[PDB]
């Protein structure tokens, strides 16, 4: 199967600054998704296809790469994007999820 | 509106067998395919299998053939998992999944609310 | 008139109505008994493209049947025997002609509009599952493999067939004469049955192939053929 | 000097070809390009082609079998002259440039899916299906048309190609005169039917259609069976 | 026996065997040694196909060539004249190797590895936004060579027709040398004419050179080339 590493453990970053999230994968694909989870909830779809944005989701939230180098670009954090943050895959046959990436502040 | 609703948390002991259903409404049932996923507490996502409601076809995971399996009944709308041979380490949540798209507008993902199985 | 080709005629006619009512009980009948479906286009081709290589793989294997029997009687005549050997020229030349038919009905198939119905209702259900590939390995060696088998075994035949013009047969020696139409059309046997064998890849052991009771036609096409080239081996070693 | 009796066959095909030519290009060509400006010239090398072999097969095959007609006419209904003669010879001529050309044509129609351009039409079909939110494309007359004709065809094709094997000269010269005339007529007159109803449905509805006529002139199917239809009349006729 | 069917059998069989190592080495190792790739599939019928047009283009060239050496000295040795008693078994063997890559060119769109390629380019298609994907270069170079590619074909099969020996006893001499030198002259030339327009754009591409290797459609008109320009030269001084 395809593994997927993030390369950031932990953000303890200002409310306000910009954040950067990278997906490196070990295999070719093609295109890269990314959800987000809060406490006590299901994964939310964010972007597909690396650069399109899901129904409602706001501008701040950005998508770039290609090859295996996804990135994940947040320019303003307003006090709602305290979450867990996933990539996955959808090539191979064993759709493997990433390990996650906590935001904090 | 497509909705997915699943049963009750469920506690049980080793040796025993578990069945989770999910009920969707809203669509065509016997057309498209559903996923299930498994979350464990301080652990990543884990992709489970996948079933088409309808037909005779279904996919499992490597790790998981030949302890899981997946049930269709149309009439009801309902899928069901059984999993066997629960260990201390098959304490979970998990859910049922379904993706779509809309022409001019994009693609869409639903999940199920969840439903959470622990053994002691 | 045409006295000498009574009797083969007779034969073609005998298995390509029995063949007929056969796929039309499998692909037709039994759909619409049970999970009520029209299925009724298949008629045109694809229920004919059935019919036309049995019968040109049946009468290739009985031009050389009569051949192992006469050796075997010799080491251990009738009227019957040498009216099966006087008929292997018509034999031989109603299955090239049907090989024929059933080559040019083949190469036929991608040309149709529910091979383009099929395809947008592919790549429909495949964009609306979000799976990015699609590829799988087995199948495109299985129908990679026995094409050209195919393809060679008509060529042969055609060499073979070629080789049967009254104004060319008079030119050799008897000896290149008998090589070519032994060697060759046992050849080309060969090569048919191992296409058509390749042509079922794991449907030997699936059980949905017998509907009711009945076996799939390519276990019953390729039964004769494996008995004459057992015997001819075992006559050649 | 150099083959005698081939000159007048030549002669008329070669014509019928021109005549078919010119007619395709001013109505799938000059017409699209002088209403509602669009260049259709990659259609020249084979689309264009496609329309011009059937129709030349097809009408030496009526002109084989229309002598026989007008004589058996002429002999009931109150010698004969010498272009009645000289049609009387140029029958063997005529059917083998007929299958010539009708085995030219099927080798011609059975490469449509090879060229780019239907895979760029059937990519561009797919997406446009796909932004329309569309599930089922499928359609049952067409489906039934497209297996009847092409069967047809098949048919006839194999009919004519058994009785052009048959006209071989070391082949023929072992026959009796029974069993040659009646490979020569019955088989070319079912052979020219089969041709005839393939064509009939290969046209499903353009019959009743009006924007068949480009300008004022009737398509190219019309024209394509008008002698064919008249000669099986006219056999049917003299059979009751 | 077939006392004179040795040596066209001999030079077909080296040619066959050199073009496909060559074509082996260049389409298969390469991939493999350096960015792994399987691409293990292609031997049974793409591979195949890329043996066939040069062997029948190659047999053709060597009827004609004979004919133009003589002209040039004369302006007979054993080698000129054993050289031109082998005309006929090389013509029909081009016709026969002609045929079969007709044969075996005509079954592309069949296969289930254009099928996933095609449902794949969709899939690709639908993700990027792409609205149009006409192109019109590649459209034309395809209609044309095809075109003349089945024109030559057919024109082949006129002449190898023109060969059975009942049917040569019924031409004069100057029929048949008009048939058989004039219309085969024709039928190189369409030959050759289909292979140039095959490479629409192949002639200025760098990566064309697997490592210093001339690509096979440059090998495989380079005597009918020289054949048809010496033609031309003793037409007109
Ligand atoms: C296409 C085709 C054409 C044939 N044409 C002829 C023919 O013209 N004459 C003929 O005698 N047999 C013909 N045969 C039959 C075949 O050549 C005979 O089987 C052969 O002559 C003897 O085969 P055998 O193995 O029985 O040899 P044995 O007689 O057993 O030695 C044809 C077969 C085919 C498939
Ligand atoms: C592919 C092809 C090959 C042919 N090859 C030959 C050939 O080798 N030799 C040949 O002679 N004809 C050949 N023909 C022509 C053939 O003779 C005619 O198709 C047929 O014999 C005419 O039928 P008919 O009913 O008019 O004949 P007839 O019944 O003889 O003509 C009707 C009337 O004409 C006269 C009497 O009045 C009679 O009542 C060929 C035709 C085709 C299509
Ligand atoms: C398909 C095919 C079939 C052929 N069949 C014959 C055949 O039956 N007999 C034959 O002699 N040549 C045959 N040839 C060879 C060729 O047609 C003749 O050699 C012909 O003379 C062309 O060569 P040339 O122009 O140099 O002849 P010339 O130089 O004009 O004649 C000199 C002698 C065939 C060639 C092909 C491609
Ligand atoms: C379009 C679909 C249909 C195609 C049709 C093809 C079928 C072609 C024909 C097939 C055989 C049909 C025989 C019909 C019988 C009438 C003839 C007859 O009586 O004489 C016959 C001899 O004559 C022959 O049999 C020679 C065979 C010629 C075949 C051409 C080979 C070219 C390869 C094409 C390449 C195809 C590539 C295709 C790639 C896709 C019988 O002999 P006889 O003279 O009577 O005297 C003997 C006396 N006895 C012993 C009989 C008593
Ligand atoms: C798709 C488009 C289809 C178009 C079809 C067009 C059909 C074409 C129509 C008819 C084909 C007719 C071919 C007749 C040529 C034979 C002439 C002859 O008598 O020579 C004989 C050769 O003896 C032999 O038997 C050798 C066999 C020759 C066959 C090779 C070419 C056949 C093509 C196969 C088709 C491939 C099918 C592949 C199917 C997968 C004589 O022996 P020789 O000693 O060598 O010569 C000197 C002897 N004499 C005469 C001087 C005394
Ligand atoms: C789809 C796949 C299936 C296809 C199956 C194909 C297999 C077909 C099988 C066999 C091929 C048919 C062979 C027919 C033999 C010709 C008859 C004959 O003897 O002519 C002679 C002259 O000879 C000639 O003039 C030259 C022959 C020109 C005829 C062209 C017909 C088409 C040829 C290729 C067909 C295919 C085209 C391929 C195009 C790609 C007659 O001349 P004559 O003196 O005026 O008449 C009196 C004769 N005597 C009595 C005096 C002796
Ligand atoms: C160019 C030549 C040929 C091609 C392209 C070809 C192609 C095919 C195809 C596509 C099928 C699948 C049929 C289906 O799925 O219904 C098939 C099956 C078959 N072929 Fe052919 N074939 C050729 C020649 C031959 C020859 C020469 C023979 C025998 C001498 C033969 C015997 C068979 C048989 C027995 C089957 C089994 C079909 C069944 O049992 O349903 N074929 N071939
Ligand atoms: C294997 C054999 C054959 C095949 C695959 C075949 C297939 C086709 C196809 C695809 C067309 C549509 C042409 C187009 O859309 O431009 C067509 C039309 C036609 N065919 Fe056939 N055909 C065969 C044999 C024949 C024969 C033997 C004849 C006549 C003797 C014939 C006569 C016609 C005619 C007259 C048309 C209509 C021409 C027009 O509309 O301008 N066909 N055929
Ligand atoms: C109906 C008849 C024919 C068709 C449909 C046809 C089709 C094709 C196709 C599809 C290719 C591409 C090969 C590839 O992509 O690998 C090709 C190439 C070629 N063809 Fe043909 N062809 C025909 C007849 C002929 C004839 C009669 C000759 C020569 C006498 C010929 C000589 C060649 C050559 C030399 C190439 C170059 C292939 C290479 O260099 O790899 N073809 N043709």
């Amino acid at each position: 199967e395809i593994v997927l590493t993030q390369s950031p453990a932990t953000l303890s970053l200002s409310p306000g600054e910009r954040a950067t999230l990278s997906c490196r994968a070990s295999s070719s694909v093609s295109y890269m998704h990314w959800f987000q989870q809060k406490p006590g909830q299901a994964p939310r779809l964010l972007i597909y296809s690396t650069s399109n944005l899901a129904s409602g989701i706001p501008a701040r939230f950005s998508g770039s790469g290609s090859g295996t180098d996804y990135t994940l670009t947040i320019s303003s954090l307003e006090p709602e994007d305290f979450a867990v943050y996933y990539c996955q895959q959808r090539r191979s046959f064993p759709y493997t999820f990433g390990q996650g990436t906590k935001l904090e502040i | 509106q497509v909705q997915l609703v699943q049963s009750g948390a469920e506690v049980k002991k080793p040796g025993a067998s578990v069945k989770v259903s999910c009920k969707a409404s809203g669509y065509t049932f016997s057309t498209y395919w559903i996923e299930w996923v498994r979350q464990a507490p301080g652990q990543r996502l884990e992709w489970m299998g996948e079933i088409l409601p309808g037909s005779g076809q279904t996919d499992f995971n490597e790790k998981f053939q030949g302890r899981v399996t997946f049930t269709a009944d149309t009439s009801s709308d309902t899928a069901y998992m059984e999993l066997s041979s629960l260990r201390s380490e098959d304490t979970a949540v998990y859910y049922c999944t379904r993706w779509g798209y809309y022409g001019t507008r994009g693609y869409f993902n639903v999940w199920g609310q969840g439903t959470l199985v622990t053994v002691s | 008139l045409f006295p000498q080709w009574h009797l083969p005629i007779k034969i073609a006619a005998i298995i390509a109505s029995l063949t007929f009512l056969y796929t039309l009980l499998r692909e037709v009948i039994h759909p619409l008994a049970t999970s009520h479906q029209q299925y009724f286009y298949k008629i045109p081709i694809l229920v004919i493209n059935k019919v036309l290589p049995m019968v040109s793989i049946t009468l290739l294997a009985l031009v050389y049947l009569p051949g192992v029997i006469a050796a075997i009687v010799q080491l251990h005549f009738p009227h019957w025997l040498d009216k099966w050997m006087l008929t292997r020229k018509q034999f031989g030349l109603l299955s090239f002609f049907f090989a024929v038919l059933h080559a040019i009905y083949s190469l036929s198939y991608p040309m149709r509009r529910s091979y383009r119905y099929k395809l947008l209702n592919w790549a429909y259900q495949q964009v609306q599952q979000n799976k990015e590939d699609a590829w799988i390995e087995h199948d495109v060696w299985r129908m990679e493999i026995y094409v050209s088998l195919g393809i060679v075994g008509l060529a042969i035949l055609a060499l073979l067939a070629v080789t049967s013009i009254p104004s060319v047969s008079d030119s050799l020696t008897w000896r290149e004469f008998h090589y070519i139409q032994s060697k060759l059309g046992i050849v080309s046997l060969l090569l048919g049955t191992i296409h058509a064998l390749i042509f079922a890849w794991n449907k030997w052991i699936d059980i949905k192939q017998f509907v009711w009771y009945t076996p799939p036609t390519f276990m019953i096409a390729v039964f004769l053929p494996i008995v004459v080239l057992i015997f001819k081996s075992i006559l050649f070693l």
